[PDB]
């Protein structure tokens, strides 16, 4: 039971959770960051060969 | 075992316990030794499996 | 204290909590109690700057720091082992870059002055990518100087195996002066010649056997020829029909059966393999220390660099998140361990625990059980505080 120390340990824990959270949220951001095109040019082909 | 844990650990940790009342025999002599129960909790997973 | 070879102008590393204040007399300021109240000839009572570095999960960091002490172990070995031959060779005999400046900088001024370098490693890089990059930069290194050392040990060695045939014996020695075409008249063959060393004593063996030897015997071919104060050396000639019996017979007479005939070819191989391994001998040992050179002061590099991470993980190993910690190098006088490692434990006890009390103190290994390894998977027992055995 080292007073500093001890509650250290308890806002590591908060640090990390949203350190981790955070890494989470770049991830997913780029999980989408390149779906804006695959999904929006690789569709979309399927009316301009109707339209040819 | 308590001061191994500390400096293992690293001086970090919550570690509280009660007393055996009326301790009972052991397995590996059939004996009657005294005895303690602990109980321990963190954070890290590896900690639990270490 | 003894870290590294041929101490002089020692340091030692410290770290600790910017507000921590020592008790032994309350009161006191960090360099007050540093620079005046500490016992010795000199303390360069300095600070110690470092970068901040990423911060891993909690789990992890106790397995980091086992992997980079254990290839601390092996970085420490690898220097000593190149220390042990950078004094092995013995070619200079004062010192080596014991306490020269290394990197064109004493060893003392560089450390107390050398700052992180921000070229093989960035701000902003995997804790896992800098061990690995030190690992495999000493690895190669290593093996690189391990690969030289063990050519030159196989150079020593046949250049003493040539030389102990060029002295060493009369008998076994390569004649390059006597062998002639006036008395080896290697021609359209009628004849079989042989080469004779006896002792002085047994001379009568010979000279009284002048002719009563065997049959088809050359004149000329027994009288005086070349004398070597210890054996007696002529040309034995004998037709090239008769050499049975005197064949048959040398091997009771004490002949040495070295066949030795006017061949250029082989007498220069001796002679040029002689002076060419001297030349490569002579460039290896040039190339080998001028390798040496080079790769000490990087390996040292490294090393620094190894136990500044080590501290740098240890400090967030005592404490909190807030990398607000204070260290301070201060050089040490030579030979004065005990009173130092006391009285610095001591102005800070108190980081040593709270409720934790035993009399034996220190870091040195023991054991008072059937555990105490100093091992954090089986086995480890107490630290005074982030400090670690350090004089270079």
């Amino acid at each position: 039971l080292t007073p500093n120390q001890v509650n250290d340990e308890l806002n590591k824990m908060q640090a990390f959770i949203r350190k981790e959270a955070e890494e989470k949220a770049k991830e997913i951001q780029l999980k989408a960051d390149q779906e804006y095109e695959i999904e929006k040019t690789n569709i979309v082909r399927n009316e301009t060969n109707n339209i040819d | 075992l308590e001061q191994i844990l500390w400096r293992v650990l690293r001086g970090n940790l919550f570690f509280k316990t009660v007393e055996i009342e009326q301790p009972v025999y052991d397995v590996k002599t059939r004996e009657y030794k005294h005895k303690n129960a602990f109980i321990v909790f963190s954070h890290g997973d590896l900690i639990i499996k270490r | 204290m003894a870290t590294a070879l041929y101490t002089a102008n020692d340091f030692i590393l410290i770290s600790l909590p910017q507000n921590a204040q020592p008790v032994t007399a309350p009161g006191s300021k960090t360099d007050s109690w540093f620079n005046e109240t500490l016992i010795g000839g000199r303390a360069f009572v300095s600070d110690f700057k470092i970068p901040e570095f990423k911060i891993g999960s909690l789990d992890t960091l106790i397995v980091e720091s086992e992997e980079l002490s254990k290839v601390d172990n092996q970085i420490g070995a690898s220097i000593g082992k190149i220390i042990e031959i950078l004094q092995g060779l013995n070619e200079t005999s004062t010192n080596a870059y014991r306490t020269l400046p290394i990197n064109n900088m004493p060893v003392p001024e560089y450390l107390e002055n050398f700052q992180w370098q921000t070229r093989k490693f960035k701000l902003d890089k995997s804790i896992k990518d800098l061990i690995t990059l030190i690992s495999n930069e000493s690895s190669q290194l290593d093996a690189d100087v391990r690969a030289t050392y063990a050519n030159y040990n196989s150079a020593k060695t046949n250049l003493a195996a040539a030389e102990r045939k060029k002295t060493g014996d009369l008998s076994v020695r390569s004649l390059h002066d006597i062998v002639k075409p006036e008395d080896f008249v290697l021609n359209s063959e009628h004849l079989t010649t042989v080469l004779v060393a006896v002792p002085k004593s047994l001379k009568s063996d010979f000279e009284k056997s002048y002719e009563t030897l065997s049959k088809n015997v050359v004149p000329a071919s027994a009288s005086v020829i070349a004398e070597d104060a210890e054996y007696v050396l002529f040309n034995v000639h004998l037709f090239k029909k008769n050499v049975q019996e005197f064949t048959t017979a040398a091997r009771e007479k004490k002949f040495i059966p070295r066949e030795f005939n006017y061949s250029e070819e082989l007498i220069d191989q001796l002679k040029k393999e002689h002076d060419s391994a001297a030349s490569l001998e002579q460039s290896l040992r040039v190339q080998l220390v001028r390798l040496a050179k080079t790769a000490y002061v990087d390996v040292f590099i490294n090393w620094f660099h190894i136990k500044a991470l080590r501290v740098y993980v240890e400090s967030v190993l005592r404490y909190g998140l807030p990398p607000h910690f204070n260290i301070k190098i201060i050089a040490v006088p030579p030979k004065n361990l005990s009173k130092c490692k006391s009285e610095l434990i001591d102005a800070f006890g108190f980081l040593g625990g709270n409720a934790f009390m035993k009399d034996k103190k220190g870091k040195i290994n023991k054991q008072d059980t059937s555990l105490h390894q100093y091992a954090s998977l089986v086995d480890t027992e107490y630290e005074p505080f982030v400090m670690y055995i350090i004089n270079l």
